[PDB]
């Protein structure tokens, strides 16, 4: 049954063949090709596969995403960090790489590397969710400072007052309540100070409501001095309180 | 942040009409005296400047013209085809003298050396080929263009070969070996048009994403210039600095080289029996003395701008 | 090609020459002086 | 399909009755890599 | 499919001292793309001339560029540094080169690997030079170092052969009765000692070479002091400890003159073992040559 | 490559033509958008002179305005 | 006089302790004392890097046989017993020649007696062993030469 | 004394790793790479009198013409000889293992001759030059009233 195999590998392998002189462009005959070759356990020619469909086109995600899965899942580890090496320095504006192989690198890897490699992401400034997501595994690796530090970084980088309400709150949760003061003060002061949203003075009222309660009515009368009925009724629950 | 500079804006003063076919391209005769129009409706035209009236016509490409050019130091036109053809004529005959072939897919555009005298052919099969004018031989064939090679730079400065191409890189060229040296990824939409400053030793390229300016030789990335985001099909620049953007929709988009500040934004009109489709510019192009103005308009007509001269800087502010 | 023994009649030498632009053609001499 | 299945079934019988009892320049996909493109290494891999 | 791989035009043919010859003043002919390659079947640089007197007027066989990716001889297709056949080469050093079988693969990795040596220096035997430094572990002890003539020796005249060379000695062809075509060594395959893959050279050769025990030594039961016989008193003490200082600390050095032996031991016995590896008749020790034995 | 002769003209003026479709089609898409159509798009403006050359009113009213 | 028991090196590569054997090589420890007060060895190339054997860095010539020693043009290669190029962490002079020794600084973190018999060793790298081993494992050229030149930032020649 | 497969790390000094040496695979360093964050960033608007935003002027344009003019023309008279119809050197070969003086004499080719081997070969392409980083603005994501529209 091996040369019936062999010849059934012959026939699927010229059928595939066949398949991609007909269209390079399509890329689905290149992956069953790779993941046929895959599951006759020859992985170094499916990896061959895959480098020239890369080869052909390397623009597309799916392409680096199913060949670092199948080195994942094989004993491809190192060359699963070559791929994602590859496809960072290629691609550095494709979200998916840099999670993906950071959180690939903090489970099977538990790598603090990959959380430098994705502060070096930082310095390409992504959204929101991805500055959340390095302060929440600097919770995780147990550094309340360096999320600080993160959070400040996404401060100046992307500043909002929902982001500094946020910093606010994670120096109240970081047990440094001074710093939220000091992080709340600078609220008021700098995230849409010409602004006057009060929204910052709000948050920074409710600081002053946990830290010592006259500040919370000081800072209630000053966000109703710059300002609505928002405002109005701060002041007479600070006036209440 | 400095204050941006006030170019003076431009008013439509006459529209020629006549072409059967959409006016593919836009040539000036260096001296000034005519000029010539290279239609889809495989006409080259010679056009006078002055008068306006159609001094001539020629047929003989098989398909739609895509690239009229007038040689500066030699009697020769050279008319590039999409019949996968580029016809070099002598005008003292006026007839088809030469004959370039061998591009496998039909040419989109080309340009010459104004020094070395060389003929280079961006086509539809991702190349350009390189061609020496008398012996009509492809010495060279740039590739490394995934996509079809939309425009082509000629320069003598350094690098020579600016190749703007619809894989939405921009690929700069060591001549000497036929090498690509630099490539710009940095648009998100097809390469179409790219213009050089002929002095600032400088260029911009116009996209659907943006238009983007940059600085010889390595291509250092100078300022991205935000809106007329549209597929923008032709650019010039005058020697004052006024840029002019014509796209697909039939807007022209005028600009400050130097700050990026748009300081004019005009939507031409269309021909009265036209659709409101048949807008769109294939070639905007100065005259030699820098003060008028050819839009080669997809309702077939060729609209020429002069200065608005009685604007002022009190009646057209420049903001910010 | 460089390797080519194959040659066309269209790809004869000829038209060998390259006339150029007197000053009565509009030479880039004048050009550059004349506005 | 199964026409073309019990083709290549008669074809191996053939095949087998022959090997009981060239290879015209093809490109032998089963004995080695059909085109081979090595991938790149960088500050890892040491295989296994 | 416009792709093939581009000729071999080049001079500086890289050659053996064997088949390069003995005489220092040389007449050399050299044909632009008169032959092909025998393995990649490019039109190369055809180089013929004359080394010495009795010749076969030997010429190139394969590409400048397969030359350069296997680091062997143009006519000869044995090793340069060594004189060696690269399937010995291989199995001593690294044989995770290999070569596809199929042609078409093969021109396209050939045109590859072309365009690889044409962007590099020029003059490197590609990419297992950094791995190739550690020679002279055991492929010494039966490489060449002599320029070896026999196989320049002309071609074997058939008429007389058939008894029928009329020319007698004017035939240039060799008038000596040929070898034994039943013998395996005669058969000789190009492309088989080109690709490393059971030339029957190389087998006999590996086969000598596991004949002398170079680097067996360890006679002494489960112990670090082995005996040295040859030595005498020519080898002191200080020869074994200099030797094992290398290998780190001597744990008895000595010299006795009435066995000639060297008794060598180091204080590690992995170390022990491998001073008397080298010294199992492979090392000389202040100009007495060892040979490591019980002690 | 072969010239463009007399009986290759049509053939070449419609390829040359579809692929104007797709550089003229390929550069309005923003970002996202999997089902590109093209095909679609191609049944569509052939339905469409399809229908002038029948001098059929072609409408989809499902179609995109540029 | 300048005559170093050890010498603290921080560069590019890191910060190396090398406790220079000056009981052992006296001349040669003044010699490279003197030469790292005069800047002599300071900034230049990495001169020789062989497979993780033998890093020679600090040769004017920038070759490994030559370099500028503050003995006289190249020091004498004075070895001794208890300075031999051997253990983790060897620190020697640059003498690829008889009796011219350079004032480059070669790191050997293997044993290397076949260098230790014709270069003065100039003591035993206690602290940096490891950085001078990560420097020295760095694969070069036929001629023991890689691209990149490692130079010298700061030196302290404490003796 | 007193004791008896990677790719090189590229750090200058401050700068952790430089990941233009991954940005680059085959390529040599006169390429230029756009690769970081300060390649993506743009420069600000300054005055356009300036020689770094002027030409090098008609010295070395012409410089660059004739030395392009010269190996241009060297690649056209290269293309007749490819295309149109139709010494005894001294030289010593070093054999590091003596050096011997080689008579470099060619042989006569013969215009009497048919060409010798097949050049329609068609074989397919060999891969490209390695990718560029892909530098471009942060997307607009596109919303779900944009995905049907
Ligand atoms: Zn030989
Ligand atoms: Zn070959």
């Amino acid at each position: 049954d091996e040369e019936e195999l062999n010849d059934y590998k012959l026939r699927k392998r010229k059928t595939f063949e066949d398949n991609i002189r007909k269209n390079r462009t399509v890329i689905s005959n290149w992956i069953k090709y790779a993941q046929w070759e895959e599951s006759l356990k020859e992985i170094q020619r499916a990896r061959s596969i895959y480098e020239r469909a890369l080869d052909v086109d390397y623009r597309n995600i799916t392409l680096w995403l199913k060949y670092a899965e199948m080195e994942m899942k094989n004993r491809q580890v190192n060359h699963a960090r070559n791929i994602w090496d590859r496809a960072i320095t290629t691609l550095p504006r494709v979200n998916q790489f840099w999670y993906k192989y950071t959180y690939m690198e903090e489970m099977l890897g538990n790598v603090a590397g990959a959380r430098q490699v994705f502060e070096r992401w930082m310095e390409w400034q992504p959204e929101e969710q991805a500055w959340h997501s390095y302060i929440n595994f600097e919770l995780r690796y147990k550094e309340v400072d360096r999320a600080r530090t993160i959070y400040e970084r996404f401060v100046l980088v992307h500043p909002d007052v929902k982001n500094w309400i946020k910093y606010a709150r994670f120096e109240e949760k970081h047990a440094y309540f001074a710093h939220a003061r000091k992080v709340y003060e600078r609220a008021v002061e700098f995230f849409g100070d010409e602004h006057m949203d009060e929204h910052l003075y709000v948050a920074f009222a409710k600081f002053e409501e946990n830290q010592k309660e006259f500040e919370r009515v000081r800072v209630i009368y000053k966000y109703a001095l710059d300002r609505a009925q928002e405002l109005f009724k701060n002041y007479t629950i600070f006036e209440k309180k | 942040m400095p204050k941006p500079q006030w170019h003076p804006p431009w008013k439509l003063y006459r529209v020629i009409s006549g072409h059967l076919g959409w006016v593919r391209c836009i040539a000036v005769e260096p001296g000034n005296q005519w000029f010539v129009t290279g239609s889809a409706d495989r006409t080259i035209k010679i056009w006078d400047l002055a008068s306006g009236k159609l001094k001539l016509s020629l047929t003989g490409h098989i398909s739609t013209v895509r690239g009229v050019i007038v040689s500066t130091r030699s009697p020769y036109l050279f008319s590039c085809g999409e019949d996968k053809q580029v016809k070099c004529w002598d005008l003292e005959y006026n007839k088809v003298i030469r004959h370039y072939h061998g591009h496998l897919s039909a040419v989109y555009g080309l340009d010459l050396h104004p020094t070395i005298d060389v003929l280079v052919t961006c086509s539809r099969d991702s190349t350009a080929r390189i061609w020496d004018v008398r012996t009509k031989a492809s010495v060279h064939t740039l590739s490394g263009h995934t996509n079809a090679v939309a425009t082509v730079r000629c320069q003598a400065a350094e690098p020579q070969i600016i190749t703007g191409s619809h894989d939405t890189t921009i690929r700069l060229w060591d001549l000497v070996a036929g090498k690509t040296r630099v490539t710009l990824t940095n648009h998100k939409k097809s390469v179409r048009a790219v213009v050089l400053h002929p002095r600032h030793y400088t260029f911009a390229s116009g996209s659907p994403d943006n238009i983007k300016q940059w600085k010889f030789p390595d291509g250092s990335f100078i300022q991205n210039l935000s809106g007329h985001n549209a597929i923008i099909n032709t650019l010039t620049v005058n020697s004052d600095g006024v840029l002019v953007s014509g796209a697909d929709n039939g807007t022209m988009h005028l600009w400050d080289w130097r700050t990026g500040y748009n300081f004019q934004r005009v939507h031409a009109a269309v021909q009265p029996g036209s659709l409101d489709s048949e807008s769109g510019i294939f070639a905007c192009a100065f005259d030699q003395s820098e003060s008028r103005l050819l839009t080669a308009e997809a309702d077939k007509t060729i609209k020429v701008y002069r200065e608005d001269d009685t604007a002022t800087e009190e009646t057209h502010p420049v903001s910010w | 090609s460089q390797l080519s023994k194959q040659y066309s009649s269209r790809d004869l030498p000829s038209h060998t020459k390259i006339k150029y632009r007197q000053t009565t053609q509009d030479a880039p001499e004048e050009v550059r002086n004349r506005d | 399909k199964a026409r073309e299945k019990q083709l290549e079934e008669a074809r191996r019988l053939a095949a087998l009755q022959k090997r009981r009892e060239k290879r015209k320049r093809g490109v032998d996909y089963n004995a080695e890599i059909p085109f081979e493109k090595k991938p790149a290494l960088g500050f890892y891999d040491t295989s296994e | 499919t416009y792709n093939r791989q581009n000729w071999e035009d080049a001079d500086f043919p890289i050659l053996c001292q064997t088949c390069l010859g003995e005489n220092p003043y040389i007449r050399m002919t050299k044909e632009k793309y008169g032959k092909e390659c025998k393995i990649c079947a490019r039109p190369f640089t055809v180089f013929r001339w004359c080394p010495g007197v009795r010749m076969r007027f030997k010429k190139t066989e394969v590409c400048q560029t397969c030359s350069k990716l296997k680091n062997v001889c143009q006519t000869c297709l044995l090793d340069l540094e060594y004189g060696l056949p690269i399937q010995v080469r291989d199995a001593g050093l690294s044989f995770k080169d290999d070569m596809p079988k199929s042609d078409v693969n093969k021109e396209y990795y050939t045109q590859n690997m072309e365009r690889e040596i044409s962007n590099s220096d020029g003059t490197r035997p590609v990419g297992m030079l950094g791995k190739a430094t550690s020679t002279s572990d055991m492929l010494l002890k039966l490489a060449r170092t002599t320029p070896y003539y026999k196989r320049n020796r002309p071609h074997i005249c058939s008429f007389w052969v058939k008894g029928e060379c009329k020319r007698g000695e004017e035939c240039p062809y060799r008038h000596e009765k040929p070898t034994d075509p039943d013998d395996p060594l005669a058969d000789q395959n190009i492309k088989d000692r080109y690709y490393g893959i059971n030339d029957p050279v190389a087998d006999k050769l590996l086969k000598r070479a596991s004949t002398m025990p170079r680097l067996d030594p360890p006679e002494d039961k489960t112990i670090t002091t082995l005996y040295v016989g040859g030595l005498g008193d020519t080898i002191t003490e200080t020869d074994l400890r200099n030797h094992f200082y290398q290998f780190g600390e001597i744990r008895t050095i000595t010299v006795v003159q009435r066995q000639q032996c060297a008794f060598i031991q180091f204080a590690t016995r992995q170390a022990a073992e491998v001073a008397a590896e080298k010294s199992f008749n492979k090392l000389i020790v202040n100009g007495r040559r060892l040979n490591v034995k019980w002690g | 490559a072969k010239t463009v002769t007399k009986q290759r003209v049509e053939s070449h003026f419609d390829l040359e033509l579809r692929a104007a479709v797709m550089h003229d089609i390929l550069d309005m898409m923003p970002e996202g958008i999997k089902q590109n159509k093209a095909r679609t798009i191609l049944q569509h403006l052939s339905e469409a002179w399809r229908c002038w050359k029948a001098n059929i009113p072609w409408k989809v009213p499902g179609l995109p305005t540029p | 006089s300048w005559q170093p028991p050890n010498v603290y090196l921080e560069t590019s590569m890191g910060i190396i302790v090398l406790e220079l054997y000056w009981k052992h090589a006296p001349k040669t420890c003044k010699n490279f004392a003197e030469l790292a007060r005069r800047g002599y060895y300071n900034g230049t190339k990495f001169h020789r890097i062989i497979k993780d054997f033998m890093i020679q860095g600090g040769d004017p010539t920038g070759t490994g046989r030559g370099g500028a020693s503050i003995y006289g043009k190249q020091f004498e290669d004075e070895l001794h017993p208890d300075l031999k190029f051997t253990g983790a962490g060897i620190l020697a002079m640059a003498n690829a020649g008889p009796d011219t020794n350079g004032s480059q600084f070669f790191v050997t973190l293997a044993p290397t007696q076949w260098l230790d018999g014709k270069h003065t060793i100039f003591g035993r790298v206690c602290q940096g062993i490891g950085m001078v081993n990560r420097v020295g494992m760095v694969e070069t050229n036929s001629q023991d030469r890689p691209v990149d030149d490692v130079k010298i930032i700061k030196a302290y020649p404490s003796g | 004394p007193e004791i008896h497969n990677a790719l090189a790390i590229q750090v200058d000094s401050e700068g952790k790793i430089k990941y233009d040496a991954i940005a680059r695979q085959g390529q040599s360093k006169d390429k230029v790479i756009y690769s970081k964050y300060t390649d993506l960033v743009p420069k600000e608007v300054m005055n356009a009198d300036d020689p770094d935003l002027q030409r090098p002027d008609e010295e070395a344009i012409k410089e660059i013409t004739e030395k392009t003019r010269v190996a241009l023309e060297k690649s056209v008279s290269q293309k007749v000889a490819a295309a149109m119809p139709v010494p005894a050197q001294y030289i010593r070969y070093t054999p590091s293992q003596k050096q011997r003086v080689i008579r470099m004499v060619e042989m006569q080719k013969d215009p009497m001759e048919p060409p010798r081997f097949k050049i329609n070969k068609k074989i397919p392409r060999g891969p490209p030059s390695p990718p560029a980083p892909v530098m471009h603005s942060p997307s607009r994501k596109m919303t779900v009233k944009e995905q049907q529209e």
